DNA sequence: ATCAATATCCACCTGCAGATACTACCAAAAGTGTATTTGGAAACTGCTCCATCAAATTAAATGTTCTTAAAGGTCCTTTAAGAACATTTAATTTGATGGAGCAGTTTCCAAATACACTTTTGGTAGTATCTGCAGGTGGATATTGAT
DNA sequence: ATCAATATCCACCTGCAGATACTACCAAAAGTGTATTTGGAAACTGCTCCATCAAATTAAATGTTCTTAAAGGACCTTTAAGAACATTTAATTTGATGGAGCAGTTTCCAAATACACTTTTGGTAGTATCTGCAGGTGGATATTGAT
């Protein structure tokens, strides 16, 4: 174990996988396909959080809330994706808030 | 009785409009189109006059700029008449579509 | 009506300013198409900003920011 | 119990919160934000894997590859637009020949 | 007070302000004490170059007051400025006069 | 009844007075210059923001600005701006 | 001897090359080109193996994207043969040049 | 230690190679005049990206260019590329 | 080249919008000065991977011969779009006038941040055995171009 | 609507390169729970400016009628680019070696924040005075297309 410890490089890899097994339980994914898939999550993370960044700022808000993300999403994603994402986003925040 | 060559007023109008900067669409109609369209996203919206004006200024940039590119397309087809296929081609290559 | 409110001569004025000399008959409907698409895209974003800031008035900043994220940045209203 | 589970998501609510703070997108970051964002990213992950999933199978293959991801994206209007200016390494292109080029 | 941070560097633009704008704009946790100085200067320079280029634009057109259309000319003539703002549209700035030479008097001239 | 709408109007003017003291500016055209100044400020501070992030730095220094200016402005314009940038920082630290 | 008519091997090469995803420029030549250019910005650089690969990918991706547009400009002028003017029009409309 | 004079490697991009590209691009017929033109563009492209890539390398005071150096380059270039990190 | 038909460029003039000038108020901003936390530059260096080199192997480039159907050009006809003027249709401009709602201002509390000790887990790492598919094969079927 | 040469198709098999699977360790993360602070929701209210009259006043669009030249189609000649093969150049592959330099770590202060207190001003309102040029004709010269 260890060569003076090389620091931790994280990626959404295990989650991308879990979700792959949720839709396609008999399907794989190469490292090259996983890497791509990993860039896709970061790309969209950034894109959204940057839109939400600007959105708060325009409104003189110092806080990015579920609503900043929500609007960011509807500005960023096209028709149907925006439709379903909003639907999932609201589903999750609801489940989380009244979960205690 | 006077008659000019087909195309000479055109050139007069080009030099004329390229010299000037006034918005070439009549203010009102455009203002109706903005409302009509905006109505589909949220009903009973009020518009700052500046905000409708911003939108016209840009609509106008867009189309002129697009007519430049549309022009270079018709010219490319060894023609001097802009035609839909020119507009469709310029837009395909710009990324609006594809 | 409405989209027809954008007059054949007005489209000509823009082709002229853009340096076009001779114009096909079909260009006008095609241009009417194009602009509506341009307006739908920008106004959708404009209104989103308008909605998000719980306003009932589409201000100019809204329009400005819509145009900025459409990649079509506009100066001289944005303050 | 984790916040991910607490919101009923595979993606990491904990991590997504952290990254939001690390990026300085705003001075404060509410508790709602990382949840929605994980959600949306999970859904999007799911949409694209579904599609490529099927693309893999169409081509008689069980291991998804970047090619399958391209075929997924470029064949789907909305996904193709969102990734409008994105390049999928080793993805190739959709087989497409212009009509006027085919022999007659 | 004693000295404005602006004059200390021979800059008209508000160093002090720019520094503050950087903090509340959420660009990084910390902002170094020389950062805005550099930046203010750069903004001055760029403001200087166009004003200068458009100040000239008002000459060739007889006027002592810069209107929008001057700025347009100032930019769309400078190859390097045209590029920097190739994605910007200036309000009420019209175009640069240009006609494709296959459109001119008697055939392709 | 007072909320400050702080703009670059006067600093534009001070500079206009230097390059061209016999010349004035319409508000239409001044506004354009206020838009220009902010736009560019954003682009550069944004680009600088990314730089420090890429290099896991928590501080934006004069150096980040510099590289950003090189990344953003075209060769010759980037050339002049760097010089004027280094002047300002040097003169400012040379000061009493 | 059996001879194929002009533009059938061509079409066969189109299908062949759209169906696959390998890189079509040779590893080494391309790699030299990178190093040669990178020299004008820095003497004695070093290049991560994957940092080059990253560039070839985008390059080939880009050059294929351009040829598609080029092809639509050729076709626009009732040509089937791309020509330098097509590459230039396409880049002009893209706003890569003028 | 060598570090050879690399000059005009642009000719290493062969006429046959440029063909295969146009082909995947879906181009049936290529003017002989294209090959030079295409060597033009590729050269402009690479210049643009490596210019930016290396600026990042300098900014991190590195002598090695990392794939992230090219990935960020290309991002701010307008040509986002997946699967090489970031 | 002759010449009349408009179009343009030239000077000169002038009313008012839209800049600008002068007072004065002030909250918020820009500085200063003073105690106090911390980011990363210096240094050192483990050890990762990049430059390079040879030799064999293997793949692609090239330069050349033959040909044909693409480009490109001339000369034809078809009819679509400019120029123009006579109407009609619409847009602007004014003036007055409701009252939507954006923006200020003061609450107050749900929800943010803090710094603290507590528990989990994703990644690194090492060691080891699987497995999906390229890639090569043959033999059978579809395509193409000459009939 | 037949023939043959050639490509494309799938079935079947084998090797290895990457994919998966043990295991075991750990720092940074993600959790539970405290204590303090604070954003911005809400509720209000004051007035800026958005909407909408009808009604004179200006300016533009739409329709029509003769007209010309542009678009596109058919024919014909030039040639340049595809197909194919003999020849030769170059890339790639395997394999092993030397060293730069990236990135992991301990350290520690010029330089950051953090905080009160002092001074300054850039924005706003109000009031008024000023002026640069639009838009107005005047009448030489200039361009364009009838002779
Ligand atoms: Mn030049
Ligand atoms: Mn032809
Ligand atoms: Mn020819
Ligand atoms: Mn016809
Ligand atoms: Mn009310
Ligand atoms: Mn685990
Ligand atoms: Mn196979
Ligand atoms: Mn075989
Ligand atoms: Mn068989
Ligand atoms: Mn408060
Ligand atoms: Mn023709
Ligand atoms: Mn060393
Ligand atoms: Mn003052
Ligand atoms: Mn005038
Ligand atoms: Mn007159």
């Amino acid at each position: 174990g260890k060569k003076r410890r090389k620091t931790r490089k994280e990626s959404y890899a295990i989650y991308v996988y879990k979700v792959l097994k949720q839709v396609h339980p008999d399907t794989g994914i190469s490292s090259k396909a996983m890497s791509i898939m990993n860039s896709f999550v970061n790309d969209v993370f950034e894109r959204i959080a940057g839109e939400a960044s600007r959105l708060a700022h325009y409104n003189k808000r110092s806080t990015i809330t579920s609503r900043e993300i929500q609007t960011a999403v509807r500005l960023l994603l096209p028709g149907e994706l925006a439709k379903h994402a909003v639907s999932e986003g609201t589903k999750a925040v609801t489940k989380y808030t009244s979960a205690k | 009785p006077h008659r000019y060559r087909p195309g000479t007023v055109a050139l007069r109008e080009i030099r004329r409009y390229q010299k000037s900067t006034e918005l070439l669409i009549r203010k009102l109609p455009f203002q109706r189109l903005v409302r009509e369209i905006a109505q589909d996203f949220k009903t009973d919206l009020r518009f700052q006059s500046s905000a409708v004006m911003a939108l016209q200024e840009a609509s106008e940039a867009y189309l002129v700029a697009l007519f430049e590119d549309t022009n270079l397309c018709a010219i490319h087809a060894k023609r001097v008449t802009i035609m839909p296929k020119d507009i469709q081609l310029a837009r395909r290559i710009r990324g609006e579509r594809a | 009506d409405n989209i027809q409110g954008i007059t054949k001569p007005a489209i000509r004025r823009l082709a002229r300013r853009g340096g076009v000399k001779r114009i096909s008959g079909l260009i006008y409907e095609e241009t009417r198409g194009v602009l509506k698409v341009f307006l739908e895209n920008v106004i959708r974003d404009a209104v989103t900003y308008t909605e998000h800031a719980k306003r009932k008035t589409v201000t100019a900043m809204d329009v400005v920011y819509a145009l900025k994220r459409q990649g079509r940045t506009l100066y001289g209203f944005g303050g | 119990k984790t916040r991910s589970s607490r919101a009923g998501l595979q993606f990491p609510v904990g991590r997504v919160h952290r990254l939001l703070r690390k990026g300085n997108y705003a001075e404060r970051v509410g508790a709602g934000a990382p949840v929605y964002l994980a959600a949306v990213l999970e859904y999007l992950t799911a949409e694209i894997l579904e599609l490529a999933g099927n693309a893999a199978r169409d081509n008689k293959k069980t291991r998804i590859i970047p090619r399958h991801l391209q075929l997924a994206v470029r064949n789907d209007e909305e996904l193709n637009k969102l990734l409008g200016r994105v390049t999928i390494a080793q993805g190739g292109v959709l087989p497409n020949i212009q009509s006027v080029l085919l022999p007659k």
